[PDB]
RNA sequence: GGUCCGGACACCAUGACUGACAGAUUGAAAGCUCUUUCUCGAUUUGGUGGUUGGUGGUGCAUGGCCGUUCUUAGUUGGUG
């Protein structure tokens, strides 16, 4: 029923198990060191979190 | 626990962006300035620098409480383990995102664009700042966007000391006509105290030591 | 309003139940199972009892 | 037995600073320091597209951040670490000890 | 090895009992399906599937 | 006697003791402290089956006549910021689980209900 | 949305207790991290109706829902629980 | 192809309304629907307003970001 067909399809892995922490987008996601913002959330939040642009 | 320093430092960062922006959505209209985060082992202090420490705090310091409390509960903290600190600013004129925050806070009003973009820029300048660049882009007049900058005093814009002297904010301001965008610039002054700008010199500036 | 056609008043005043009560070890006295042309169901719970 | 004073940090200036604290401390209470070992600097670098879409020329952004880590070998059973390490503190720096 | 799911099992449930009930001389009747990753086994020969 | 009931009632309806359908269960369970009752109730059927089950299981009741004044004892109606009955519903039969408020009303209700009968 | 009594009495319980709650805006949570028995859109449909209903305040950001108690809610919360006029949430306190 | 409402809040109503065994049904262990009558019981259901969501249209309505004009040395007041 739809208890066990709501969501009955696993999402263990790939492209739909995750997703950027701001705008929850699967598209373009940065995982390093467990940034998992996509690649534009990180150009936005880079000076917060402690990236600079040295050279 | 144990974690690799790469992933604390990452971590830590990721935790102050994130408190960055929760603040500055919740306390836009308390003249909000920034955050410092101090995540010592034992407790984590969080400075919310702010133009109106009255009205961060509320009455009796309960809005206060209640941040620290929803903090700790966002973020998976120990009951007292997070706290905040309230802060007043020194100088709001020098402060680019309280400028952008109030100049916001004209338009939504209905103050014309150039008469309150050009009170602040006079604000700005009698605080102390070197110069002030304001952009206001939209659908200013008409159904065609349009880009208004106010600039004063002398700016810079390329090199390293830019990030020094310059301080900037970026904000949108949602109209009947559609979203404006407000940019506010300002060169701080050479402060050797370090209290209203950057304790060091241009690179370029050589000062001579009178005989 | 069929809550009255689970229960059987003798003359002499006592009930007896219409229904086949349930036996689940949660749901017990009380709830009553269908009376399904060749089974009964329990609504609490499953309990199919043919 | 050995205690390992480990600081890391982001920024080389409070980093050395806070150190230099410990040290002087070490020294004034005359302690058996073992001078700042330098650890090597972790570089951590992102790449990206500085593009939100997928025209223009293609053109990338390098960030990168740096941790610097400093570790300082002390022989003292006495309560003086306790005041050493509460005296000297400083933002951007994280310290730990450890009782190897 | 990794074991067949209990969509499967249904569908070759299903297709046998086709099958049997069904005279040799005329046709099982048809099983329609959506599993394409079904594996055809000797439980399955002599049916017919959409 | 009225007010103790309705103050009775209110916490068992706070704490969800408070329940025809629920009725019957709860006196087929015997957590039941007593029945509320009315006779307005046309149903010739229903009216004895009902205090069958209650004097079988030894729960004693409670009879008011008509039924909008024990829709309104729950605390399930609307009022116009004074407490006024707006849209109340027939409330044939009901039952209290667990006891409620004015303890000592409470206590006065139960001694009343178990000696006059 | 349908809600069981029981699960809108926690809800309510830790809301009153707390004086704030979190819930990530993820309707298939089955476990809210810090209320038990109920699950996220339980949580968050319910803490929606109060918000628009005035008695919470709401904030969103980075995928969090964040609520706080209002005075009207907090007058319509202890007439709804029925506790004593004297407790009040900790944030008050 | 099929399922759920995850249609807040307000107003007006008419055991209001959920759910699941088994047969049929379906690609389907989908109580989706039809056979069947059990079960929680004010949360729902219907209508009227109002919301909410949308990788739906419009980048020729816009913000922000980026690319390019243009990696060249080019640009602007004040007082005369």
């Amino acid at each position: 029923g739809f208890q066990n067909l709501w969501f009955s399809h696993p999402r263990k892995f790939g492209p739909g198990s995750r997703s950027c922490r701001v705008c929850a987008g699967h598209h373009g996601l940065i995982r390093k060191y467990g940034l998992d913002l996509c690649r534009r959330c990180f150009r936005e939040q880079a000076r917060d979190i402690g990236f600079k642009k040295l050279d | 626990q144990n974690v690799t320093k790469k992933k604390k430092a990452v971590i830590g960062g990721i935790f102050k962006a994130e408190l960055n922006n929760f603040l500055m959505k919740e306390l836009a209209e308390d003249g909000y300035s920034g955050v410092e985060v101090r995540s010592t082992p034992a407790r984590a202090e969080v400075i919310i620098m702010a133009t109106r420490t009255q009205n961060v705090l509320g009455e009796r310091g309960r809005r206060i409480k209640e941040l620290t409390s929803v903090v700790q509960k966002r973020f998976g903290f120990e009951e007292g383990s997070v706290e905040l600190y309230a802060e007043k600013v020194s100088n709001r004129g020098l402060c680019a995102v309280a400028q952008c925050e109030s100049l916001r806070y004209k338009l939504v009003g209905g103050l014309a664009v150039r008469r309150a973009c050009y009170g602040v820029l006079r604000f700005i300048m009698e605080s102390g700042a070197q110069g002030v660049e304001v952009i206001v882009s939209g659908k200013l007049r008409g159904q065609r966007a349009k880009a208004m900058k106010f600039v004063d005093g002398l700016m810079i814009h390329s090199g390293h000391p830019v990030n020094d002297y310059i301080q900037q904010a970026v904000r949108h301001v949602q109209l009947r006509q559609g979203v404006i965008g407000i940019k506010v610039k300002i060169m701080l002054p050479y402060d050797p105290r370090g209290q209203n700008g950057p304790r060091n010199a241009l690179p370029d500036h050589v000062q001579i030591v009178e005989p | 309003l069929a809550v009255l056609k689970y229960y059987k008043i003798d003359e002499n005043g006592k009930i007896t139940r219409l229904r086949k009560e349930c036996q689940q070890p949660s749901c017990g006295g009380g709830v009553f199972m269908a009376q399904h042309a060749n089974r009964h169901y329990c609504g609490r719970c499953h309990d199919t009892l043919v | 037995h050995r205690i390992r004073l480990t600081l890391t940090s982001q920024n080389v200036k409070p980093l050395e600073k806070v150190c230099a604290q410990l040290i002087d401390g070490a020294k004034n209470e005359h302690l058996i320091v073992k001078g700042p070992i330098r650890m090597p600097t972790k570089v951590l670098r992102i790449t990206t597209r500085k593009t939100p879409c997928g025209e223009g020329s293609k053109t990338w952004d390098r960030f990168q951040m740096r941790i610097h880590k400093r570790l300082i070998n002390l022989h003292a059973p006495a309560e003086v670490l306790r005041q050493i390490t509460s005296i000297s503190i400083e933002p951007g720096v994280d310290i730990e000890v450890t009782r190897a | 090895d990794r074991g067949l799911k209990r969509k499967h099992l249904a569908l070759i449930a299903k297709v046998q009992k086709a099958k049997k009930a069904a005279g040799v001389l005329e046709k099982p009747a048809t099983v329609k399906t959506h599993l394409r990753d079904m594996i055809i086994l000797p439980e399955l020969v002599g049916g017919v599937i959409g | 006697k009225e007010g103790a009931l309705r103050a009775v009632l209110r916490a068992a309806h706070h704490a969800d003791g408070l329940a025809l359908h629920e009725t019957c269960k709860a006196l087929d369970k015997r957590e039941a402290h007593f029945c509320v009752l009315a006779e307005n109730c046309d149903e010739p059927q229903y009216v004895k089956l009902v205090e069958t089950l209650c004097a079988e299981h030894q729960i004693p009741l409670i009879k008011v006549a008509d039924k909008k004044i024990i829709g309104e004892y729950c605390g399930l109606c609307k009022y116009d910021k004074e407490g006024k009955a707006r849209k109340v519903v027939g409330c044939s039969s009901a039952v209290v689980t667990n006891w409620g408020n004015e303890e000592q009303g409470r206590a006065i209700l139960t001694d009343y209900f178990a000696s006059k009968n | 949305m349908f809600i069981p009594k029981s699960h809108t009495k926690l809800i309510y319980e830790y809301l009153f207790n707390e004086g704030v709650t979190v819930a990530k805006k993820d309707f298939n949570a089955k476990t809210h991290p810090n209320i038990e028995g109920v699950s996220n859109l339980e949580v968050i449909k319910t803490l929606k109706s109060l918000a628009s209903r005035e008695l919470v305040k709401e904030q969103f950001a980075w995928r969090h829902y964040y609520w706080y108690l209002t005075d009207a809610g907090i007058l319509y919360l202890r007439e709804y629980l029925a506790l004593p006029a004297e407790i009040v949430p900790a944030t008050i306190k």
